[PDB]
RNA sequence: AUCGAAUCGCCACCUACAAGACUGGAGCUUGCUCCCUCGAAGGCGCCAAGUAUAUUCAUGAUCACAAGACA
RNA sequence: UUAGGGAUAUGUGGCGUCAAAACUUAUGGGCUCAUUCUCGAUACGUAAAGGGUGUUGGUGGCCACCGGCCCCGAAAAUGGAUGACGCUUAAGGCCAAUUAGUGAAUGCCCAUUAUUCCUUUGGUAAGGGCGGAAACGGAGAAAGUGUAGCCCUUCCGAUGUA
RNA sequence: AGCCAGAACCAGCCCUACUGCAUUAUCCUGUCGGGGGUCAAAAUCCGGCGGGCAACGAAGUGCAAGAGGGUCUUGGUGAAAUGAGCGGAGUAUUUGAGCUGGCACGGGCACGCACUCUUCUCCGUGAUGCUCCAUGUUGGCGA
């Protein structure tokens, strides 16, 4: 395997023409750690 | 025409003033607003709710974080909003911006009411957009 | 009962570029293939269709095999099978599907409010009739408990 | 869908020489996937019947013969094929189709299935449409009956590619996954 | 009490059962005709408890885990 | 057929799961049912005569012969192998396609290969600059095999036991 | 301007857009006769002669010339931008298609060789710079 490229399967997208619509869109993987560390707007918005 | 001239733009034709847009990101994600104009030097768009309907004030926004639908409202408001209105010096609203908001929103509401299908357009502006289970946004017209 | 494959039978195309169009069988080649044409449609000139791609309908215009276009046009017109097909609910469902496929955000909003209005009025009517004849779980339980409450409490 | 073989006419001759200042011109009909294969078959026929090699020959013309209008007809196909054990064998078979190229493509697939015969081991002697009263096989004759009608049973119907699902509710059409 | 965390549709209308050579009901011409539920949708949910000139939203300042939360 | 790395496209081989690819493609055609090693299914590589109304077709005169798949013929030593599971409107065997009688060259996946971009190193390597122009953003500027390479630009090769 | 983001523009590269000419005849079409079959007549099929382009997607025949999307696959924000793309000047220039007046080509010319529609044209910045490096916009974080 080559780990620099990942493969993603999206609900209700079952066709190559469908998948072309998403070329260029942004993608996110959300998880959690063990401690609280720095984030965006750590000072402006302490609620985050 | 000249690229250095502030009048020079490259905005896609869908994002034209009076078009009704869906917010895709930020604090007001999912709301529908009305595109007022584009700032000079190929800058951001400026949109307003109006704030009575959905609570969206006058605000700058990148055209890449918007879906410009084909539904339009004819606008002929004063549109005296320059770059200086959104620049600040190095529940609380200044008494100038607070007045500008009213001056624009009254005219915008008059335009929507004067339009045919005014009631339907007002409800459309009040509604909220979301992605439901089973939805396929890549197959839709807008 | 079932609709046999025969000359003059009306069919609907299932898949492919001609999906959801109606034609008339003018000839049978073998167990797999037929010749189909519909003069009153733009893309339905005389062509070959595999029998796995068709849906036989309930109408048969009475014509002989390998008939002329002139003899099939008037036979269709006299049979009035197209005006009959346009009144079924499967035809209306096909037209609704096309209309839904070609639709704007404004029209989707309109449909949403129409369905919400229908649901609100339906639940109102149901509440009014359940007041007379108790059919909800809470009304059944209320009527079951009323007799007990009449005693003691 | 469409037949995989086209119909070609190839016209050729041997190059003139002091021995043969005016050679004979020959015409050839072949069914082939492209004109290069068609020319190969032509030169093989010339080599084995007229003792003319491709290295001393000219090809005057090479075209594709158009099909007629699509009409359901009976086609008689006279064909031959080779195998090591039996040798060379000649068959005459009737087919139902809408064009000459369609009938010949049918014949090639049929030979591949029932005798394991490949393209380059097959020669087509003739193919023509015959009337309804010369059909000998009843399995072909059954399609002339003017009252022919039958139902479609045991159908394997698939949904449109955009609407296919993996898991669906048992008595409904709702998709749960995909 | 540590504990901040990933997950982002709900239902006391789906949450009963069988068939796919065959399947709403009649005929007799058994593959056509006629009747009408027209034989290709679980119900809701997506911002006024409902289709109607009602109503606070900003300064969280142009993206950032939804700064929200289990309808 | 091989310098250290990206992108694009291919070869052999594949596209039910293991395992990337037809989320089990087609709006392609035939054929096949096999009950204790057992239908069959990637070459090189580890079963014959003779029989069979099992089924599908062909030649000549309801017959005689020749084919295709399948079945008998077919008997060893620990429990075990189409690689495993399984598959029979195949996920088998022969042929043929590329989204399908619509109307126009390439369905998809995978290399230390091919094209291209960046950097290194070495050449039977190929060019240019090196009398400080003047003034006063920054510094430098060596007539040179080999360096922290005098400085730029360019092209081609790069694996390896004794 | 240190770190981390987003958007815009320029050069390059890579993808998808936008496409005409030849060839059709074993073909298309109308009659006449045959042959066929039905409850009667049509068709599949064959031979006479009358016309011809199957021409909205008619061939799946041969050869083809016609700016939107990426670049966390590159470099940059004008510190010499060579541009049909940046600038100055006008409105014409000359490419094809139709239609026009010696030799070639075949037994007349389908239009080879020589002398109306359809498009944008001409001009410009050397290095007294041998080499290297220093130049945008909007937020987050860092007082
Ligand atoms: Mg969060
Ligand atoms: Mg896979
Ligand atoms: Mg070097
Ligand atoms: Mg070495
Ligand atoms: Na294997």
């Amino acid at each position: 395997q080559t780990k620099q490229t990942a493969l993603v399967r999206v609900e209700n997208v079952n066709t190559r023409e469908d998948a072309t619509w998403y070329v260029g869109k942004r993608v996110c993987y959300v998880y959690h750690g063990k401690k609280v560390k720095r984030c965006v707007r750590w000072s402006k918005a302490p609620a985050r | 025409v000249s690229r250095k001239s502030p009048e020079y733009t490259t905005l896609r034709k869908s994002c034209a003033p009076g078009a009704i847009a869906i917010i895709l990101a930020g604090r007001f994600r999912g709301r529908r607003a009305v595109i007022l104009k584009q700032l000079p030097h190929n800058g951001p768009l400026v949109v307003s709710g109006p704030m009575k309907y959905n609570g969206v004030p006058i605000r700058r926004i990148d055209s890449r974080y918007v879906i410009a639908t084909s539904t339009t409202v004819d606008i002929s408001s004063v549109d005296t909003a320059p770059i200086t209105a959104e620049v600040f010096q190095r529940t609380l609203v200044s008494d100038a911006r607070a007045q500008l908001q009213k001056k624009i929103d009254a005219a915008l509401i008059a335009a929507i009411k004067k339009d045919a299908q005014g009631k339907e357009k007002a409800g459309y502006l009040r509604s909220v957009f979301t992605v439901k289970p089973g939805d396929a946004p890549h197959r839709w017209n807008w | 009962k079932s609709h046999y494959i025969c000359a003059g039978r009306l069919v609907r195309i299932l898949r492919g570029p001609r999906q959801d169009r109606v034609g008339v069988i003018v000839d049978i080649v073998d167990a797999n293939r037929v010749l189909v044409e519909n003069p009153e449609d733009a893309k339905m000139w005389r062509h070959v269709q595999n029998l796995k791609n068709v849906e036989p309908l309930k109408y048969c215009v009475s014509v002989s095999r390998n008939c002329s276009a002139k003899a099939l046009k008037d036979a269709l017109a006299s049979s009035k099978a197209l005006e009959k097909y346009a009144k079924t609910r499967t035809a209306a469902r096909v037209e609704a599907k096309k209309a839904c496929a070609v639709s704007t955000d404004f029209e989707r909003y309109q449909l949403r409010v129409a369905r919400r209005s229908r649901a609100h009025w339906a639940r109102k009517v149901f509440d009014e009739k359940d007041a007379k004849t108790p059919v909800s779980w809470h009304k059944v339980a209320l009527k079951k408990m009323l007799k007990k409450a009449a005693k003691m409490d | 869908v469409k037949p995989h073989l086209r119909h070609y006419q190839v016209v050729g001759r041997e190059s003139p020489s002091e021995k043969n200042p005016e050679p004979t011109v020959y015409k050839f009909e072949v069914f082939a996937p492209n004109f290069v294969v068609a020319k190969s078959r032509f030169w093989r026929m010339m080599r084995v019947k007229n003792k003319v090699k491709a290295t001393h020959g000219d090809v005057l013309s090479c075209k594709v013969v158009k099909d007629a209008k699509l009409v359901a007809r009976n086609y008689l196909v006279d064909i031959a094929y080779y195998s090591q054990r039996c040798g060379y064998t000649r068959m005459v078979k009737e087919f139902r189709d809408v064009s000459k190229t369609g009938a010949v493509s049918q014949a090639y697939h049929d030979l591949a299935s029932r005798h394991r015969a490949r393209y380059h081991n097959i020669e087509v002697l003739n193919v023509k449409s015959i009337p309804d009263h010369e059909v000998k096989h009843l399995s072909i004759a059954q399609y002339h009956a003017p009252n022919l009608s039958f139902p479609l049973l045991q159908r394997r119907t698939k949904a449109t590619r955009k609407d296919r699902a993996i898991f669906v509710k048992k008595n409904t059409k709702r998709a749960v996954v995909a």
